[PDB]
Protein backbone atom coordinates (compact mmCIF):
# COMPACT_ATOMS: atom_id res chain seq x y z
CA UNK A 1 0.00 0.00 0.00
CA UNK A 2 2.71 2.48 1.03
CA UNK A 3 3.60 4.51 -2.19
CA UNK A 4 7.13 3.77 -1.89
CA UNK A 5 7.87 4.56 -5.64
CA UNK A 6 11.64 3.86 -4.39
CA UNK A 7 10.44 0.23 -2.95
CA UNK A 8 12.37 -2.42 -5.27
CA UNK A 9 10.57 -5.45 -7.21
CA UNK A 10 10.82 -8.45 -4.95
CA UNK A 11 11.00 -11.89 -5.58
CA UNK A 12 9.17 -13.02 -2.55
CA UNK A 13 7.11 -10.36 -3.16
CA UNK A 14 5.17 -11.92 -6.06
CA UNK A 15 4.67 -15.21 -4.99
CA UNK A 16 3.44 -14.06 -1.62
CA UNK A 17 1.06 -11.94 -3.33
CA UNK A 18 0.18 -14.99 -4.84
CA UNK A 19 0.02 -17.14 -1.79
CA UNK A 20 -2.66 -14.70 -0.21
CA UNK A 21 -4.59 -15.14 -3.28
CA UNK A 22 -4.73 -19.03 -2.54
CA UNK A 23 -5.15 -17.81 1.19
CA UNK A 24 -8.32 -16.09 0.12
CA UNK A 25 -9.75 -19.69 -0.96
CA UNK A 26 -9.09 -21.09 1.92
CA UNK A 27 -10.92 -18.76 4.49
CA UNK A 28 -13.93 -19.29 1.38
CA UNK A 29 -13.70 -15.08 0.99
CA UNK A 30 -14.56 -15.67 -3.31
CA UNK A 31 -15.36 -12.06 -3.45
CA UNK A 32 -12.45 -11.04 -2.24
CA UNK A 33 -10.48 -14.07 -4.34
CA UNK A 34 -11.71 -11.93 -7.50
CA UNK A 35 -10.61 -9.10 -5.62
CA UNK A 36 -7.16 -10.36 -5.63
CA UNK A 37 -7.09 -11.22 -9.22
CA UNK A 38 -7.75 -7.89 -9.82
CA UNK A 39 -4.99 -6.25 -7.10
CA UNK A 40 -2.44 -7.81 -9.51
CA UNK A 41 -3.49 -7.42 -13.51
CA UNK A 42 -0.19 -6.72 -14.45
CA UNK A 43 0.86 -9.95 -12.47
CA UNK A 44 -2.06 -11.76 -13.92
CA UNK A 45 -1.20 -10.77 -17.85
CA UNK A 46 0.25 -14.30 -18.89
CA UNK A 47 3.54 -14.41 -16.70
CA UNK A 48 3.72 -14.79 -12.71
CA UNK A 49 3.71 -18.32 -12.91
CA UNK A 50 3.04 -18.55 -8.99
CA UNK A 51 0.04 -16.20 -9.63
CA UNK A 52 -1.38 -18.42 -12.17
CA UNK A 53 -1.64 -21.40 -10.02
CA UNK A 54 -4.11 -19.97 -7.89
CA UNK A 55 -5.94 -18.09 -11.05
CA UNK A 56 -5.95 -20.80 -12.56
CA UNK A 57 -7.71 -22.81 -9.29
CA UNK A 58 -10.36 -20.15 -9.29
CA UNK A 59 -11.29 -21.34 -13.23
CA UNK A 60 -10.94 -24.49 -11.44
CA UNK A 61 -13.18 -23.41 -8.46
CA UNK A 62 -16.15 -21.99 -10.31
CA UNK A 63 -16.14 -24.97 -12.49
CA UNK A 64 -16.34 -26.91 -9.21
CA UNK A 65 -12.57 -27.47 -7.46
CA UNK A 66 -13.60 -31.23 -7.00
CA UNK A 67 -13.97 -31.94 -10.77
CA UNK A 68 -10.46 -30.68 -11.29
CA UNK A 69 -8.68 -30.86 -7.60
CA UNK A 70 -6.56 -33.57 -8.53
CA UNK A 71 -4.99 -31.88 -11.63
CA UNK A 72 -4.58 -28.40 -9.25
CA UNK A 73 -3.23 -30.75 -6.45
CA UNK A 74 -0.07 -32.12 -9.13
CA UNK A 75 -0.43 -28.76 -10.76
CA UNK A 76 3.13 -27.84 -9.32
CA UNK A 77 5.10 -30.39 -6.96
CA UNK A 78 6.74 -27.03 -5.17
CA UNK A 79 5.50 -23.56 -6.73
CA UNK A 80 6.97 -22.14 -3.52
CA UNK A 81 3.28 -23.01 -2.17
CA UNK A 82 3.98 -26.71 -0.62
CA UNK A 83 2.43 -25.54 2.78
CA UNK A 84 -0.09 -23.30 0.60
CA UNK A 85 -1.15 -26.53 -1.32
CA UNK A 86 -1.51 -28.34 1.96
CA UNK A 87 -3.92 -25.67 3.11
CA UNK A 88 -5.11 -26.05 -0.47
CA UNK A 89 -6.28 -29.99 0.99
CA UNK A 90 -7.47 -28.57 3.69
CA UNK A 91 -10.02 -26.13 1.65
CA UNK A 92 -11.13 -28.97 -0.51
CA UNK A 93 -14.99 -27.70 -1.47
CA UNK A 94 -17.63 -30.17 0.19
CA UNK A 95 -20.53 -27.62 -1.08
CA UNK A 96 -21.66 -30.62 -3.33
CA UNK A 97 -23.21 -32.38 -0.13
CA UNK A 98 -26.25 -31.02 -1.14
CA UNK A 99 -27.15 -33.85 -3.04
CA UNK A 100 -28.13 -37.37 -2.84
CA UNK A 101 -25.68 -39.82 -1.45
CA UNK A 102 -25.09 -43.27 0.55
CA UNK A 103 -27.32 -45.80 -1.08
CA UNK A 104 -29.71 -43.29 -2.99
CA UNK A 105 -26.60 -42.45 -5.23
CA UNK A 106 -24.14 -44.91 -2.72
CA UNK A 107 -20.43 -43.83 -4.47
CA UNK A 108 -19.72 -39.72 -5.15
CA UNK A 109 -15.93 -40.66 -5.40
CA UNK A 110 -16.59 -39.80 -9.46
CA UNK A 111 -16.53 -35.92 -9.22
CA UNK A 112 -12.97 -37.06 -7.44
CA UNK A 113 -13.24 -34.09 -4.14
CA UNK A 114 -11.10 -35.89 -1.34
CA UNK A 115 -14.24 -35.43 0.91
CA UNK A 116 -16.49 -37.83 -1.26
CA UNK A 117 -13.19 -39.14 -2.92
CA UNK A 118 -12.80 -43.21 -2.50
CA UNK A 119 -16.18 -45.73 -3.43
CA UNK A 120 -17.27 -46.79 0.30
CA UNK A 121 -13.42 -47.18 2.39
CA UNK A 122 -13.18 -46.52 5.95
CA UNK A 123 -11.07 -43.41 5.21
CA UNK A 124 -13.95 -42.36 2.58
CA UNK A 125 -16.63 -43.00 5.46
CA UNK A 126 -14.34 -41.13 7.59
CA UNK A 127 -15.29 -37.73 5.57
CA UNK A 128 -18.99 -39.06 4.41
CA UNK A 129 -20.11 -40.32 7.94
CA UNK A 130 -18.36 -37.17 9.77
CA UNK A 131 -20.60 -36.13 12.24
CA UNK A 132 -22.88 -39.33 11.49
CA UNK A 133 -22.85 -37.58 7.54
CA UNK A 134 -20.68 -35.52 5.79
CA UNK A 135 -21.30 -31.54 7.61
CA UNK A 136 -23.41 -33.66 10.04
CA UNK A 137 -26.57 -31.29 9.77
CA UNK A 138 -30.20 -32.29 8.22
CA UNK A 139 -31.20 -36.02 7.40
CA UNK A 140 -29.08 -38.49 7.33
CA UNK A 141 -28.12 -38.78 3.51
CA UNK A 142 -28.85 -42.41 3.38
CA UNK A 143 -32.23 -42.14 3.99
CA UNK A 144 -32.38 -38.29 2.86
CA UNK A 145 -35.22 -36.73 0.43
CA UNK A 146 -32.31 -35.61 -2.18
CA UNK A 147 -32.24 -32.75 0.27
CA UNK A 148 -33.95 -30.40 3.23
CA UNK A 149 -37.43 -30.78 0.96
CA UNK A 150 -39.01 -28.01 2.79
CA UNK A 151 -41.61 -27.36 -0.45
CA UNK A 152 -44.73 -24.85 0.32
CA UNK A 153 -48.18 -24.28 0.68
CA UNK A 154 -51.25 -21.75 -0.02
CA UNK A 155 -51.85 -21.36 3.19
CA UNK A 156 -49.83 -18.14 2.74
CA UNK A 157 -53.08 -16.55 1.55
CA UNK A 158 -53.79 -15.95 4.87
CA UNK A 159 -50.58 -14.17 5.62
CA UNK A 160 -51.26 -12.91 1.93
CA UNK A 161 -54.43 -11.41 3.30
CA UNK A 162 -52.18 -9.77 6.57
CA UNK A 163 -50.19 -8.53 3.84
CA UNK A 164 -52.87 -7.29 2.16
CA UNK A 165 -54.55 -5.32 5.11
CA UNK A 166 -50.95 -3.03 5.62
CA UNK A 167 -51.09 -2.52 1.25
CA UNK A 168 -54.61 -1.95 1.20
CA UNK A 169 -54.82 0.38 3.94
CA UNK A 170 -51.83 2.38 2.35
CA UNK A 171 -53.34 3.06 -0.79
CA UNK A 172 -56.64 4.25 1.50
CA UNK A 173 -54.37 6.61 3.71
CA UNK A 174 -52.64 8.24 1.20
CA UNK A 175 -56.11 9.56 0.00
CA UNK B 1 -90.54 25.83 5.98
CA UNK B 2 -92.28 26.68 9.14
CA UNK B 3 -91.94 29.89 10.52
CA UNK B 4 -93.91 32.06 13.27
CA UNK B 5 -95.37 35.51 13.57
CA UNK B 6 -96.74 38.13 15.94
CA UNK B 7 -99.26 40.73 15.03
CA UNK B 8 -98.52 44.85 15.31
CA UNK B 9 -101.15 46.36 16.95
CA UNK B 10 -102.48 49.72 15.03
CA UNK B 11 -101.85 52.19 18.02
CA UNK B 12 -98.46 50.21 18.34
CA UNK B 13 -97.79 51.54 14.72
CA UNK B 14 -97.11 55.53 16.14
CA UNK B 15 -94.55 54.03 18.46
CA UNK B 16 -91.48 52.03 17.18
CA UNK B 17 -92.86 48.50 16.72
CA UNK B 18 -89.80 46.61 17.90
CA UNK B 19 -86.88 48.66 19.99
CA UNK B 20 -83.67 46.81 19.69
CA UNK B 21 -80.95 46.99 22.25
CA UNK B 22 -78.85 44.11 20.91
CA UNK B 23 -77.86 44.68 16.99
CA UNK B 24 -76.53 41.17 16.61
CA UNK B 25 -79.83 39.65 17.37
CA UNK B 26 -81.27 41.93 14.96
CA UNK B 27 -78.86 40.94 12.67
CA UNK B 28 -79.98 37.16 13.10
CA UNK B 29 -83.41 38.38 12.80
CA UNK B 30 -82.56 40.12 9.40
CA UNK B 31 -80.94 36.65 7.76
CA UNK B 32 -84.69 35.34 7.65
CA UNK B 33 -85.76 38.86 6.06
CA UNK B 34 -89.29 38.80 4.40
CA UNK B 35 -91.04 36.60 1.87
CA UNK B 36 -92.90 38.01 -1.13
CA UNK B 37 -96.21 36.77 -0.05
CA UNK B 38 -95.68 37.44 3.88
CA UNK B 39 -94.38 41.04 2.39
CA UNK B 40 -98.15 41.93 0.13
CA UNK B 41 -99.74 41.10 4.02
CA UNK B 42 -97.05 41.37 6.49
CA UNK B 43 -98.61 44.94 7.35
CA UNK B 44 -100.04 44.80 11.23
CA UNK B 45 -98.07 41.61 12.01
CA UNK B 46 -94.51 41.31 12.83
CA UNK B 47 -92.00 38.25 12.13
CA UNK B 48 -90.57 36.67 15.10
CA UNK B 49 -87.53 35.00 15.15
CA UNK B 50 -87.63 30.80 15.60
CA UNK B 51 -84.66 28.59 16.51
CA UNK B 52 -84.81 25.35 17.60
CA UNK B 53 -84.93 24.76 21.56
CA UNK B 54 -81.67 23.31 22.67
CA UNK B 55 -81.24 19.05 21.82
CA UNK B 56 -79.15 17.03 24.08
CA UNK B 57 -79.72 13.44 24.57
CA UNK B 58 -82.82 14.28 22.38
CA UNK B 59 -80.12 15.08 19.54
CA UNK B 60 -77.60 12.16 20.56
CA UNK B 61 -80.96 9.05 20.79
CA UNK B 62 -81.53 10.71 16.77
CA UNK B 63 -77.79 10.98 16.27
CA UNK B 64 -77.27 7.32 17.85
CA UNK B 65 -80.14 6.58 15.34
CA UNK B 66 -79.18 8.27 12.14
CA UNK B 67 -76.11 6.38 10.81
CA UNK B 68 -76.49 3.76 12.86
CA UNK B 69 -80.90 3.35 11.88
CA UNK B 70 -81.76 6.71 9.66
CA UNK B 71 -78.37 5.33 7.67
CA UNK B 72 -77.52 1.33 7.27
CA UNK B 73 -75.78 0.93 10.38
CA UNK B 74 -76.17 -3.48 11.34
CA UNK B 75 -72.44 -2.53 12.49
CA UNK B 76 -72.47 -6.58 13.45
CA UNK B 77 -73.34 -7.01 9.83
CA UNK B 78 -73.30 -3.68 8.13
CA UNK B 79 -69.89 -5.10 5.97
CA UNK B 80 -73.20 -7.31 -5.43
CA UNK B 81 -69.46 -7.30 -3.36
CA UNK B 82 -68.02 -9.51 -5.77
CA UNK B 83 -70.85 -10.27 -7.94
CA UNK B 84 -72.18 -7.18 -9.75
CA UNK B 85 -68.58 -5.25 -9.60
CA UNK B 86 -67.00 -7.05 -12.33
CA UNK B 87 -69.78 -5.57 -14.71
CA UNK B 88 -69.37 -2.05 -12.51
CA UNK B 89 -65.69 -2.15 -13.02
CA UNK B 90 -65.88 -2.84 -16.34
CA UNK B 91 -68.41 -0.34 -17.03
CA UNK B 92 -66.84 2.63 -15.65
CA UNK B 93 -63.22 1.92 -17.08
CA UNK B 94 -65.19 2.04 -20.51
CA UNK B 95 -66.84 5.41 -19.63
CA UNK B 96 -63.28 6.37 -18.93
CA UNK B 97 -61.53 5.17 -22.06
CA UNK B 98 -63.96 7.10 -24.36
CA UNK B 99 -63.86 9.87 -21.97
CA UNK B 100 -59.68 9.99 -21.81
CA UNK B 101 -60.35 10.45 -25.31
CA UNK B 102 -60.90 14.53 -24.39
CA UNK B 103 -58.05 15.14 -22.30
CA UNK B 104 -56.03 13.63 -25.23
CA UNK B 105 -57.33 16.61 -27.23
CA UNK B 106 -56.61 19.28 -25.17
CA UNK B 107 -52.98 18.24 -24.90
CA UNK B 108 -52.71 18.00 -29.03
CA UNK B 109 -54.84 21.24 -28.73
CA UNK B 110 -51.86 24.07 -29.36
CA UNK B 111 -54.94 26.30 -26.89
CA UNK B 112 -53.79 29.15 -27.64
CA UNK B 113 -57.30 30.44 -26.89
CA UNK B 114 -58.80 28.88 -24.17
CA UNK B 115 -61.62 26.67 -25.07
CA UNK B 116 -63.24 23.74 -22.85
CA UNK B 117 -62.15 20.52 -23.30
CA UNK B 118 -64.91 17.97 -21.47
CA UNK B 119 -61.56 17.10 -18.79
CA UNK B 120 -62.52 16.05 -15.04
CA UNK B 121 -64.07 13.27 -16.63
CA UNK B 122 -62.34 11.62 -12.90
CA UNK B 123 -64.37 8.69 -12.05
CA UNK B 124 -60.83 8.01 -10.84
CA UNK B 125 -62.22 8.88 -7.07
CA UNK B 126 -64.94 5.93 -7.71
CA UNK B 127 -63.23 3.38 -9.01
CA UNK B 128 -60.35 3.84 -6.18
CA UNK B 129 -63.31 3.29 -3.87
CA UNK B 130 -65.32 0.53 -4.92
CA UNK B 131 -61.90 -1.44 -6.08
CA UNK B 132 -60.33 -0.69 -2.13
CA UNK B 133 -63.35 -1.53 -0.28
CA UNK B 134 -64.06 -4.97 -1.86
CA UNK B 135 -60.80 -5.71 -1.25
CA UNK B 136 -61.09 -4.86 2.04
CA UNK B 137 -63.72 -7.84 2.08
CA UNK B 138 -59.99 -9.62 2.19
CA UNK B 139 -60.59 -8.87 6.56
CA UNK B 140 -63.80 -10.31 6.86
CA UNK B 141 -62.06 -13.53 4.61
CA UNK B 142 -59.19 -14.02 7.25
CA UNK B 143 -59.53 -12.25 10.60
CA UNK B 144 -63.23 -11.48 11.02
CA UNK B 145 -64.10 -14.97 10.22
CA UNK B 146 -60.94 -17.60 11.33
Amino acid sequence: FDYKEQLPESAYMHQLLGLNLLFLLSQNRVAEFHTELERLPAKDIQTNVYIKHPVSLEQYLMEGSYNKVFLAKGNIPAESYTFFIDILLDTIRDEIAGCIEKAYEKILFTEATRILFFNTPKKMTDYAKKRGWVLGPNNYYSFASQQQKPEDTTIPSTELAKQVIEYARQLEMIV
Amino acid sequence: VIDAFRLINANMMVLGHEPRQTTSNLGHLNKPSIQALIHGLNRHYYSITINYRKNELEQKMLLNLHKKSWMEGLTLQDYVVKEMLELAKNYNKAVEEEDKMTPEQLAIKNVGKQDPKRHLEEHVDVLMTSNIVQCLAAMLDTVVFK
